[PDB]
DNA sequence: GACAGAT
């Protein structure tokens, strides 16, 4: 009895319940951490992960997002640009990231600048955020300092747009 | 033992020019039987040989292209007749002006031909009009010979002239059978369309009687650059936005209003929070200054494009006002010929001596007196299409000479003149950054350090703006109040005259002289309305053509068809493609988009049921 | 009766 998948997961992010890791595990025969990341990568995070974020987050009455936790990309939208023009030029690129984990959903606004995260960036793309990220009026206020784009691959409705 | 050498110019103006520069002035000008086009003759030297010149000048097109007998008919034929059993023949153009006959008897005797035509496309075809009526008039040649003559210019000057008379060609007969091409293709395909819109849309619609719905490759083109502005206008949402905006209060006196660097949100929480975490702040820090010096540049030449565009926008005149007005100024000798494709100066034209005639007038007087006495400066480079100089003034005139409306598009090319060979506009571009907490912010100014066109084209200026205040990084000012801004966004306007003609030239529909006529034909046809502001405003006429057209066919309203025919075409001109095998392939091309448009015309029939 | 485009 050593889950020491449990263990590393309790270091390194990844917040997934029991029933999400014994469904990420593609083997019964010992604890595989990348390949489970690798997995959960390929995997929808809202069937499998657990709850981490703390409830009534998209509220006030919430400053700060301590540690570091990984949450999907379920929406992207260039908040300065309009809903016909989405590529204009006449303003700099603002994106509001809708995110979630498994339960909760949160939203964050493009700061300063990242040049990772894309208009074109897929669902389910999965970021995580490191250290103390700054909640402002129920938006987490996301830099490349405190991004970390870990790249995924699930089903594409956006495809068909 | 002398021989006589026949030259033919397009036009009485040019013809006079080139007599006048190539015979150092010994002519003698009579009219002939024509009471329009002059002979001009003199004494010279021609392949070595003593000869005596004439110069004569066609004006325009000498014949254009209809039909035989019976096919001209409206009732007598179905128009889908018109596109290989029916005979077409070259027929007079002015009848008025024998042309023909006229040419043919001032080339009996003849032993050369000089043709002094235009040299663009449209000028080999006249070319070969000129030569198949005066040909056969002249004597016989003898052992070989290069009786026909064709001399290339582009400026009137004394050695451009000299040098295209040293150096003379041979016409060119595939430009020639292009343009025939695109006269049949047009004339076909214009007349079976028309025929059948006006027969069907005619004997069924009560309002429509004794009104004429035309199809071209050119009219429905223009039309629908409008109907897709209407389309435009009509399937918009304004989208509500938010701009956070902050005014500064240093010494005491001054306010300046911060632009702020994300220019808008779309996000009321977002602008919220962003307001939020700046209203409560009263020192506002600057980050950065800049001090970056800047030239406005100076106009090309201008082109009748350009003069149409202005009129339009500025002036106030229809493009076929305007080519009016400059027409008659032209004939009246004070400015350039009016319809040109050209951005640049030829090397020889003299632009000081021109300059200097205007150096009198009361408004520029001083301007070109300090641009002679303090040296000028050389024109821009721009396109050097070989067809005519561009549009410069030649005689000083003022606004007693002149009337009320040839003066204001006579003021405005002048003006445009002294611009092109006038010094460019200098101005600084100050910027200062602020920080206001988590927030940057934007303030930038514009002073002029020396005009230079602008002086001339005061329209065309630097507006005045207060200098901002000098400071550096570090500097702290206090911060008066940041307020939040809800605006929407603005639907765009109908198209303007001057727009449609950057689009019309853009995608090569209409040439320089019929861009003016192709505006003027859709507003006598009712369909667009012309509005405040010069705004083309399509009709219900209008709209229900472009519309019905993309649901039967599109391939007769994207401004792609014409550039891609001509693209066709060109190869006639370059020898690569046979004259009868392009012919014959487009228009049977075209022919079974009739058919479809005739048995799939009820898509236009259910957008007219509900209008008339 | 008219048309196309272009000079
Ligand atoms: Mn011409
Ligand atoms: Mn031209």
């Amino acid at each position: 009895m050593a889950q020491v998948a449990g263990a590393a997961l309790s270091q390194a992010g990844w917040y997934l319940s029991d029933e999400g890791i014994e469904a990420c595990t593609s083997s019964p025969d010992k604890v595989n951490v990348n390949d489970i990341i690798l997995i959960a990568l390929n995997t929808d995070l809202r069937t499998i992960g657990k709850k981490f974020l703390p409830s009534d987050i998209n509220s006030g009455k919430v400053e700060k997002l301590e540690g570091p936790c990984v949450l999907q990309i379920q929406k992207i939208r260039n908040v300065a640009a309009p809903k016909d023009n989405e590529e204009s030029q006449a303003a700099p690129r603002m994106l509001r990231l809708q995110m979630t984990d498994g339960h909760i959903s949160c939203t964050a606004v493009e700061f300063s600048y990242m040049s990772k995260i894309s208009l074109n960036t897929p669902p389910g793309t999965k970021v995580k955020l490191s250290g103390i990220v700054d909640i402002k009026n129920g938006f987490l206020l996301l830099n490349d300092s405190n991004t970390t784009v870990l790249g995924g691959e699930v089903e594409h409705l956006i495809e068909k747009w | 033992v002398m021989k006589t050498v026949l030259m033919v110019a397009e036009m009485p103006s040019l013809a006079q020019s080139i007599a006048k520069i190539l015979s150092r002035g010994s002519l003698s000008s009579h009219k002939g039987l024509n009471g329009a086009c002059s002979v001009h003759e003199y004494t010279g030297t021609f392949a070595g040989q003593p000869v005596r010149f004439k110069m004569t000048s066609v004006c325009g097109h000498v014949m254009t292209l209809d039909f035989l007998g019976k096919y001209n008919k409206w009732d007598k034929v179905d128009p889908a007749e018109l596109f290989s059993q029916a005979p077409t023949e070259k027929k007079e153009a002015n009848p008025k002006l024998n042309m023909v006959k006229f040419l043919q008897v001032e080339g009996r005797g003849c032993d050369y031909i000089v043709l002094w035509l235009d040299c663009d496309k449209e000028g080999e075809n006249i070319c070969f009009e000129v030569l198949d009526a005066v040909l056969p008039v002249m004597n016989k040649a003898h052992g070989g010979e290069k009786t026909v003559f064709r001399a290339r210019f582009s400026s009137i000057t004394d050695t451009d002239i000299c040098n295209a008379m040293a150096c003379l060609g041979e016409p060119d007969h595939n430009e020639a059978l292009s343009v025939d091409a695109r006269q049949e293709l047009d004339l076909r395909i214009g007349c079976a369309f028309t025929r059948f819109q006006t027969k069907y849309f005619q004997g069924k619609y009560g309002d429509l009687d004794s009104s004429l719905i035309s199809f071209g490759p050119c009219q429905t083109p223009t039309l629908g650059f409008c109907v897709e502005r209407h389309d435009k206008i009509q399937s918009f949402k304004p989208e509500t936005y938010w701009v956070l905006q902050a005014k500064v209060n240093t010494d005491k006196d001054r306010s300046l209003l911060l632009d702020w660097d994300r220019v808008r949100v779309f996000d009321r929480e977002i602008a919220q929070m962003f307001l939020n975490m700046t209203k409560l702040e009263k020192e506002a820090q600057v980050e950065a200054t800049s001090r970056k010096e800047k030239a406005k540049q100076r106009p090309l030449a201008l082109n009748t494009v350009e003069m149409l565009r202005v009129a339009s926008s500025s002036l106030g005149m229809g493009p076929q006002h305007a080519m009016q007005t400059a027409e008659r100024l032209y004939t009246q000798g004070y400015i350039s010929y009016p319809r040109t494709e050209t951005t640049h100066y030829p090397e020889n034209f003299d632009l000081k001596g021109s300059l200097r005639q205007q150096a009198n007038h009361p408004y520029w007087a001083d301007t070109v007196k300090r641009l002679l006495a303090e040296g000028i400066n050389r024109p821009r480079k721009g396109h050097d299409a070989g067809d005519h100089p561009p549009i410069t003034p030649m005689k000083s005139a003022t606004e007693a000479e002149l009337g009320g409306d040839a003066w204001r598009l006579y003021e405005y090319i002048t003006r445009h003149f002294i611009a092109t060979v006038s010094h460019d506009c200098k101005y600084l571009q100050s910027t200062i950054s602020f920080r206001i907490g988590p927030e940057l912010f934007t303030c930038s100014g514009k002073t002029v350090l020396s005009p230079g066109f602008t002086e001339v084209m005061p329209w065309q200026s630097v507006p005045l703006e207060e200098s901002l205040p000098t400071c550096q990084r570090g500097d702290a000012f206090p911060v008066g109040e940041v307020k939040m801004l809800e605006k929407q966004t603005n639907p765009p306007d109908y198209l303007t005259e001057a727009e449609l003609i950057t689009l019309m030239e853009k995608h090569g529909i209409g040439t320089d002289a019929s861009i003016p006529v192709h505006i003027n034909n859709i507003c006598q046809r009712n369909y667009v309305t012309v509005e405040s502001g010069r705004r083309l405003k399509p009709t219900n006429l209008g709209i229900v053509l472009v519309h019905g057209y993309y649901k039967i066919d599109a391939e007769l309203v994207l401004p792609t068809i014409r550039s891609a025919v001509e693209k066709q075409l060109n190869l006639i001109a370059q020898g690569k493609a046979d004259y009868r095998q392009v012919l014959g392939h487009t228009l049977d091309v075209f022919k079974r988009k009739f058919h479809y448009f005739v048995d799939s015309i009820a898509g236009m029939d259910e957008l007219m049921e509900v209008s008339f």
